[PDB]
């Protein structure tokens, strides 16, 4: 009874797909990088995004019927050529790994000593995302794009996610290294697919941290893969200049060097204000603490300020170093509420382990 | 099964001069010839399809010109059936196309049964040919049989080829090689003209040889061996000139 | 079959079939880089003969480990698994090495040590792992490390730091001989007039075991050296070769075939493949020359 | 029979087909594939075994038509996950490694102690004495999957297998947890070097920013915890690091005379001797070795006794067998 | 005889398999049990060369003396050079 | 070298060796670990085949410095020849 | 029959006898083939895009300008419809281009001036005010393009770049930071790099490749060149240095009044404190302080933006 029954599941499918198969094998040949529709001479119909005879379409109106050709592979590649031609063959990268955090949790969160950033933020995020009006009024828009730098991401994405969040507005955070991925277009459709993303979750923040990763300005397109690289920026430039709305989307890079940048980046238009993520400070620690350890237990007969106060302005990252490392001065000094020496000893420890 | 093709070595040759020009392209077009009772594919000629700057293809076929031609061929008297199809596969033992499989089996319609003739002119050239026909399907068989019911047939299946032409041309042609006596005796007497190499060529014939017997003192090179194959080849060369003189 | 089949098996593959046409022996070739395997190397160790006391020490700490490594097992030990020569440089201490070597039908390999770490990561290193992987192959397998040993002859005199790195993988594959390996009768030969620039984890047996130094030489071994080298060469009767060799001062065995040459050179150019002693002798302060010369 | 049964499935496939890789398996249940020969064609199983039976980028039964996905193929080329010494409640316990104490605590209170905080340790000093037996201490103390690593085992130039090849292992720390991170050795996928282009690998950081991206995706109340074994120690990510979840840096040191005594006593006794051979004996003459001295002392001492042609080591042998090795 | 023919290709001899067989080397690179001449035996048969195949028949058609010029870049050549001393 | 000792009697000749004669001292990235090879080859070559002398190794020095006395090593670079002008 | 398929392999000529061609693929094969019926000899030429039969390797189609590269990684600006009333101030030297541009390009000659003075000035507008004025393509093409790890790359990216644009001349060709590849250094040490000396001096060929084409015009922007040629000012090289220095007091409140320009205003402004009070800048700066100022409107309430405003624009740090 069991004898056959997995051919057919297949050797249909199998002879069935035997002529997508050999629909592919004509002429030696989603997610196409590379449609390979090979040396077909009359006819080749085929984007090679590839070293191997390299191929485009267009250039005269040049599509078929239903398929380009072949390859299996049938399309545009990755790289566009034409449209569409024959419906998507394309990505890659399954859609995006970049951050939209819409109303993120950081309100008021790392907010504590970077409120010259956020108030920096402020005009060109919280009162446009407020009232991008007044803006028109003053005639302006806000400014299209900041750039944020020092210390990334500790409160600097989260001040940016504050005023995301104090403007309940979206916050789309990217990461140039997920930008710069191992295939062609990479981020460009990403770029895209954001700012497709972006009009659609408008008075929204766009946010690129990591903009190191893809590279700023730089020689190393010397290399000629770093091409590609500076493409997927050129792309973004290119793409993020002209038709993003920074009156609602706000466009914000996030960045550990804010020299950097291609010049194209820093652009009047394009990056209006240019801010440093405002490094969290005793006070800033102290609240940034207090969250920090929130998820712990910890005691509160004792101060974040009153640890802050002990510690030098460090990254809101790190100020868990503080905290989160009396998790355990907390069960090291049986204290379920980790008391002050605790966290002491935690600025005292992590900065005398420290050492670097 | 086992089934009778013939072929007129002209249009072999033809077919060979197109396929052989023809790389890269599998050459094109008719194949004239018959069938005798079963089992017989005669074929009096065949014809390049003209150039397909669309390659081969059921399409690139164009009846226009065979019959052109077959008309100027009625008017020659030429007249056959259109047997099948032959290409010219660079490297190919493989099979064709499916396509030229669907090309031909299009066409082998248009008969009870035809063939795709597959030809390396590559491997032709070799002085030996390279070469086959397919017609993927039976009727029964010889009567193969199962595969046609049960549906799902495809493979190679090849055809089994022959040919006939003549003693006529078969003269005609060992005419390659007046004539003689102008073409023979007398027409490469010329001999003295080499005898300082005919001696040395005779003379570096011993040297090879002290060389090769002394070894006798294993596998071949062998002290007993190239010794006559070497002073056997001018041995005659130089008795032939002697019929000059 | 299915079975006797292997990893890495060289076949007959049925070509346009793609199914196996039949077995071939699975089999590869050699390698390059500086850290070549040379393939059981032949010289002979009576030739730096007078030598042959740290020669039959070498054949100690190498041969008879190597010949019977069950005697220093009946003995119950870890016998050498590398070696060192220690003293006067420039017998030609290469076949000190290689002598053995070949006596003991070992591949004598030679590794440059710098270049087994590099500054293109992992570049350097491929030499290391892939230097313990072709030398036990061939087993038993004398390894020598090129530009390390200061036997003279084969002398970088080692380095500091450079071949540190080398030496501390290197010695990590000396102690990794020293592990499920327990490689013996597979020896990196070290063999040095200086420990120092080494790190002393080498000298930690298992690395090398069975510490022995090469002397003195002198006039005496050369003596034996030069009755060796002027030996081969046609010479003339009434040759005293020990007053050669009480001319020899700061010679050694390689230099001494500079005498022998030398004196070569005199009798060849006295029209001689003969050889009178005064040649030899003149030779010496001509070799004592270029001993004491750059 | 099931022979049948089975062998149509393979009369289905034709053969000898292709070993191929994947490159993207697509719900279409086409997909495309990769080929060292590089065709790369976006096609179907044969379906009776499963698509998640593989993964986009794995070798997989392919015909030679296309390279038709013909079904789950292994690509057994590597185990379940990258390269990795998986052990659970491992071998070394804190008692097994003589006494490291002082670093103890610090793998105890990151990860034993919270398990009723950091989320793991960074493991620096030597290996075979600290950071190897450290490795499974807490590991067995905790009774967890003990995951061990060496960057030069994932040193993986390929891109995105060492995310991957991380992925793997991470595949193991959630599904097996509780499951002890053990990274070894990283010089090669944690040096981040200058740049992100122009001949620096990012498969490099690309391998430990996922490794990291996937590292900083966790912190616990001290069930699943991690380690960080290596020499380098600013190669690495500050948010690799990341000071709050890894604050212990667990940095060995040659054994102190009496910790090198617990090792001493340890491995001293566990190479036979005779009485001659005592602790303080062996402690004193030592520079303060490392814990593998120790044991090496001992063990040579046996060598050099039966370089004595003796089981019973003398007291000399050691005192030879450390000022040997 | 004539199965030797002129428009063969090159590689590089590796290694008899046996008499009439060896492992080889192809200007592709491509090395396979194939066939040599039966015209050589085994004195005659030279263990590494430049190696004359067919394509098809892809066999060992015969050695290639020994080839020279490649790179490297190649070596002086003055054959009976021109220059007298003096 | 061997063509040439296929050649032999052949010449073997070398322009400015100290060319190649430079090699490594260190880890010399790009262009020095061809003189690795190469240097040492001759080096191997020279110290590695035999003395019967149907081709001598002859190179032009106007700098024997960056050479090194493993060719200078006697049997193999013996003769120094130098052009004196004077 | 033949036509055609999408695309070929192309191919370079050699030869075009006088019916002889042989080229070489995009698979990179040589073939001769009699000059095929497609092409024209002229047409014909290496570096080519050529429609071939690939299995006849018959050349099909000569293939033109195309999908071939424009290094995309390059930037093209054409001709953009910019005015000297992008930053105000510097009319000064914007005559020099007139008279090292315009007035060279309207009447019958240099191929190009060479900037100088610190952009954010508008080097760049008044080249595409050039570019608009001369109505010259202008190219912007990043010396970051053309430093490259590759043999003369960059010089066959100035080499596109010169095709490309004077495929577009009348072009105004804006070098970026020309002192990126504005270094031959001193020496026989060209090995390490060649590519800043041999990219430059690719276009200093083709700068002394041509005097008398006024289409092309090759402005090499800097904060000032570093090296000095008679070919760095020629006729038919660059031939005009050109200055751009942060503009002065009352020429950056003309730039003040472009960046006060567009913002709603109450007239608090006072351009020539604010001149005064900002200093040396580049125009953007100005409009730092004026896109602070608007800012600084709404963050003083205002929809108008005032002196304190653009004082506030001072206000924030202003350096």
């Amino acid at each position: 009874l069991k004898q056959t029954e997995n051919d057919l599941k297949d050797i249909e499918a199998r002879i069935k797909e035997k002529a997508g198969v050999k629909e592919s094998d004509t002429g030696l040949a989603h997610p196409l990088q590379v449609a390979r529709c090979t040396k077909i001479i009359k006819a080749k119909y085929v984007i090679n995004l590839k070293q191997i005879a390299k191929f485009v379409v267009g250039l005269g109106e040049r599509v078929s019927p239903t398929d380009i050709e072949e390859g299996m592979r049938v399309g545009v590649d990755r790289s566009k050529y034409n449209i569409e031609l024959p419906l998507p063959p394309r990505i890659d990268p399954s859609v995006t790994m970049m951050t939209v955090e819409e109303k993120p949790d950081v309100t008021y969160s790392d907010v504590g000593g970077c409120k010259d950033q956020i108030e920096k933020l402020r005009e060109v995020v919280e009162l446009p995302l407020l009232s991008p009006e007044r803006f028109a009024t003053l005639g302006i828009d806000p400014p299209k794009g900041i750039l944020l730098y020092g210390p990334p991401g500790t409160g600097k994405t989260l001040c940016a996610r504050a005023v995301a969040n104090r403007t309940d507005a979206t916050f789309i955070r990217v990461i140039g290294s997920e930008l710069v991925q191992k295939y062609v277009g990479e981020g460009a459709r990403m770029v895209r697919e954001l700012f497709e993303m972006a009009r659609t979750k408008k008075a929204c923040i766009i946010f690129f941290d990591e903009i190191d990763a893809v590279g700023g300005a730089r020689f190393d397109d010397g290399a000629g893969g770093d091409n590609e690289v500076q493409r997927t920026m050129l792309e973004l430039i290119t793409q993020l200049d002209g038709f993003d709305p920074r009156g609602n989307i706000k466009v914000m890079f996030a960045t550990n060097r804010p020299n950097t940048l291609d010049p194209a980046l820093l652009r009047p238009g394009r990056i209006d204000r240019k801010v440093e993520f405002s490094l969290p400070d005793l006070e800033g620690r102290a609240n940034i603490f207090r969250i920090h350890s929130k998820s712990m237990s910890v005691e509160r007969g004792i101060r974040w300020e009153l640890i802050s106060r002990l510690c030098p302005n460090s990254t809101g990252a790190e100020l868990r170093s503080v905290c989160t490392e009396a998790g355990m001065f907390a069960i090291r000094a049986r204290r379920k509420v980790a008391t002050e020496k605790d966290f002491l000893k935690a600025v005292d420890k992590v900065i005398s382990g420290y050492k670097k | 099964t086992k089934e009778t093709v013939y072929i007129s070595s002209i249009a072999l040759l033809k077919m060979l001069k197109h396929g052989r020009a023809g790389v890269p392209m599998e050459v094109m077009g008719l194949m004239l010839g018959e069938f005798v009772d079963d089992y017989t594919v005669n074929v009096v000629d065949v014809f390049a399809m003209p150039q397909s700057g669309t390659g081969v293809s059921v399409e690139a076929v164009d009846d226009v010109f065979q019959a052109k031609m077959m008309d100027m061929l009625k008017q020659t008297g030429r007249d056959q059936m259109v047997v099948g199809w032959y290409h010219s596969h660079p490297g190919f033992g493989c099979w064709l196309s499916s396509v030229d499989v669907n090309t031909q089996k299009s066409f082998e319609q248009l008969n009870s049964r035809a063939v795709a003739v597959v030809v390396d002119p590559i491997q032709s050239v070799k002085g030996k040919v390279v070469i086959d026909a397919f017609r993927l399907i039976d009727t029964g068989a010889l009567i193969n049989i199962q595969a046609l019911i049960h549906g799902l047939n495809r493979h190679y299946y090849s055809l089994n080829i022959d040919y006939h032409k003549t003693a006529k041309e078969t003269k005609m042609l060992m005419n390659l090689h007046y004539e003689e006596k102008e073409e023979s005796n007398l027409a490469a007497t010329k001999s003295m003209v080499k005898i300082a190499e005919q001696y040395s060529k005779r003379i570096e014939e011993e040297k090879e040889l002290t060389e090769e017997e002394l070894k006798t003192r294993v596998g071949r090179q062998d002290p007993k061996k190239h010794l006559s194959e070497t002073a056997d080849e001018t041995l005659e060369n130089n008795i032939v000139s002697v019929l000059t003189a | 079959n299915v079975k006797d089949l292997k990893a890495s098996q060289r076949v007959c593959l049925r070509s346009d079939s793609y199914m196996l046409h039949k077995v071939l022996e699975n089999k590869a070739d050699p390698l390059v880089s500086l850290m070549m395997v040379e393939k059981v190397p032949d010289s002979t160790y009576d030739m730096v003969g007078g030598l042959t006391k740290q020669i039959k020490e070498i054949k100690e700490v190498i041969e008879l480990p190597v010949k019977h490594p069950e005697l220093f097992e009946s003995l119950g030990i870890a016998q050498p698994k590398g070696v060192i020569l220690y003293g006067p440089p420039g017998t030609g201490k290469t076949l000190l090495a290689r002598a053995v070597a070949h006596h003991t039908d070992c591949k004598f390999i030679r590794v440059s040590g710098a270049e087994l770490v590099q500054k293109y990561i992992g570049e350097g290193s491929r030499m290391v792992r892939e230097l313990f992987v072709m030398a036990r192959e061939h087993a038993p397998s004398i390894i020598f490390m090129d530009e390390i040993d200061s036997i003279g002859s084969t002398r970088v005199e080692g380095s500091g730091g450079g071949d540190s790195e080398v030496q501390r993988t290197m010695l990590e594959l000396l102690n990794q001989l020293d592990g499920f390996e327990t490689s013996k009768n597979i020896k990196i030969i070290m063999a040095t007039n200086r420990l120092d620039i080494l790190d002393p984890a080498l000298l930690r047996p298992g690395r090398i075991d069975r510490k022995i130094e090469f002397p003195p030489p002198s006039v005496a071994a050369r003596a034996e050296i030069l009755r060796i080298h002027s030996r081969k060469m046609n010479l003339t009767r009434g040759i005293n070769l020990r007053k050669v060799a009480e001319k020899m001062n700061g010679c050694s065995g390689a230099d001494v075939k500079g005498v022998c040459t030398e004196a070569g050179m005199y009798a060849l150019r006295e029209r001689r493949i003969h050889v009178t002693q005064e040649d030899f002798e003149l030779a010496v302060g001509k070799v004592m020359n270029k001993n004491q010369e750059t | 029979k099931q022979e049948e049964e089975k062998k149509q499935l393979e009369e289905i496939r034709g053969n000898p087909l292709s070993i191929g890789t994947l490159e993207e398996i697509i719900d279409d249940d086409h997909a495309i594939v990769t080929s060292p020969t590089m065709p790369d064609y976006y096609v179907s199983i044969l379906s009776f075994v499963d698509k998640e039976l593989l993964e986009p980028g794995c070798s997989v039964l392919l015909h030679h038509k296309t390279m038709s996905i013909v079904g789950v193929l292994q690509d057994d080329a590597d185990p379940m996950v990258s390269v990795m010494k998986m052990d659970k409640s491992p071998t070394e316990s804190y008692s097994d490694i003589g006494g490291l104490e002082s670093q103890i605590q610090e793998i105890k209170e990151s990860v034993e102690l919270p398990l009723t905080p950091p989320k793991g340790v960074i493991l620096y000093g030597a290996p075979g004495t600290g950071k190897t037996l450290l490795a499974k201490a807490v590991a067995n103390q905790t009774s967890a999957t003990f995951l061990r690593i060496v960057g030069s085992e994932l040193i993986q130039k390929y891109l995105g297998d060492g995310p991957r090849l991380c992925r793997q292992i991470f595949k193991v720390a959630g599904e097996n947890a509780p499951s002890i991170v053990f990274i070894d050795e990283i010089d090669a996928i944690g040096t981040k070097r200058y740049d992100s282009n122009s001949g620096g690998e990012r498969e490099i950081q690309r391998t430990m920013l996922e490794l990291l991206n996937q590292l900083d995706g966790f912190d616990d109340r001290g069930d699943v915890k991690v380690i960080m074994a290596t020499n380098k120690i600013e190669t690495l990510d500050p948010a690799l690091i990341r000071p709050g979840r890894i604050d212990r840096k667990i940095l060995f040191e040659n054994p102190d005379l009496s910790t090198k005594k617990k090792i001493l006593g340890i491995h001293t006794s566990k190479m036979n001797l005779s009485e001659d051979v005592n602790l303080e004996t062996l402690v004193t003459t030592k520079d303060d070795l490392s814990g593998a001295d120790i044991q090496a002392m001992c063990t040579e001492a046996g060598l050099l006794a039966l370089r004595e042609r003796r089981m019973q080591v003398t007291a000399e042998d050691f005192k030879q067998a450390k000022e040997r090795v | 005889k004539r199965i030797q023919s002129v428009p063969l290709v090159i590689g590089q001899f590796l290694e008899p398999i046996d008499q009439n067989t060896g492992i080889v080397s192809s200007t592709t690179g491509m090395s396979y049990v194939v066939r040599i001449l039966s015209t050589l035996d085994r004195e005659l048969l030279k263990p590494s060369m430049s190696v004359a195949l067919h394509r098809h028949s892809n066999a060992l058609v015969d050695i290639l003396p020994p080839d020279s010029d490649s790179s490297i870049s190649v070596m002086g050549e003055n054959e009976k050079p021109d220059v007298t001393y003096a | 070298f061997r063509l040439a000792r296929e050649n032999a009697p052949s010449i073997i000749f070398i322009d400015e060796v100290d060319s190649i004669a430079t090699k490594r001292f260190d880890a010399q990235t790009g262009s020095d670990r061809e003189v690795q090879r190469i240097l040492i080859e001759l080096l191997t070559q020279m110290d590695g085949f035999d003395q019967s002398t149907n081709v001598k190794v002859i190179m032009a020095t106007n700098r024997a410095d960056t050479l090194d006395p493993a060719l200078l090593r006697p049997g193999r670079l013996d003769r120094k020849i130098e052009f004196p002008s004077l | 029959k033949n036509n055609r398929q999408l695309p070929y392999l192309v191919a370079n000529v050699v030869e075009v006898v006088g019916k002889a061609a042989v080229v070489k693929t995009s698979s990179r094969q040589t073939v001769f083939l009699p000059m095929v019926g497609l092409v024209d000899p002229d047409k014909l030429k290496p570096n080519d895009l050529v429609g071939v039969n690939k299995d006849s390797y018959l050349i099909l189609d000569t293939l033109p300008s195309e999908f071939d590269s424009r290094v995309k990684a390059m930037e093209v600006d054409e001709k953009p419809t910019e005015t000297y009333s992008d930053v105000g101030g510097l009319d000064k030297q914007i005559e020099e281009l007139v008279e090292a541009i315009v007035l060279p390009m309207k009447r019958a000659a240099p191929k190009g001036a060479l900037m100088y003075g610190p952009p954010g000035t508008g080097k760049t507008l008044l080249a595409r005010a050039c570019a608009a004025q001369t109505n010259a393509t202008f190219l912007k093409l990043a010396a970051p393009q053309l430093v490259q790890m590759y043999i003369g790359e960059g010089a066959k990216l100035v080499r596109d770049a010169f095709a490309l644009a004077k495929e577009k001349a009348p072009t105004i060709i804006f070098i970026d930071e020309l002192d990126a590849i504005g270094t031959k250094r001193f020496d026989s040490e060209k090995s390490g790099d060649r590519e800043v000396q041999r990219t430059m001096l690719e276009l200093l060929n083709q700068l002394d490749g041509f005097s008398s084409d006024d289409r092309v015009k090759v402005l090499a922007a800097t904060n000032r060149v570093d090296v000095l040629d008679p070919a760095l000012l020629r006729s038919g090289r660059l031939d005009r240095k050109i200055e751009f220095p942060l503009p002065s007091e009352d020429s950056r409140a003309q730039i003040l009044q472009i960046h006060s320009r567009k913002m709603t205003t109450d007239d608090d402004i006072n351009w020539q404190e604010l001149a005064r009070s900002t200093d040396e800048f580049n125009g953007a700066q100005l409009k730092a302080v004026t896109v602070e100022a608007g800012m600084i409107a709404l963050r003083n309430g205002q929809s108008s933006v005032k002196h304190e405003d653009f004082v506030e624009g001072i206000s924030e740090v202003q350096a």
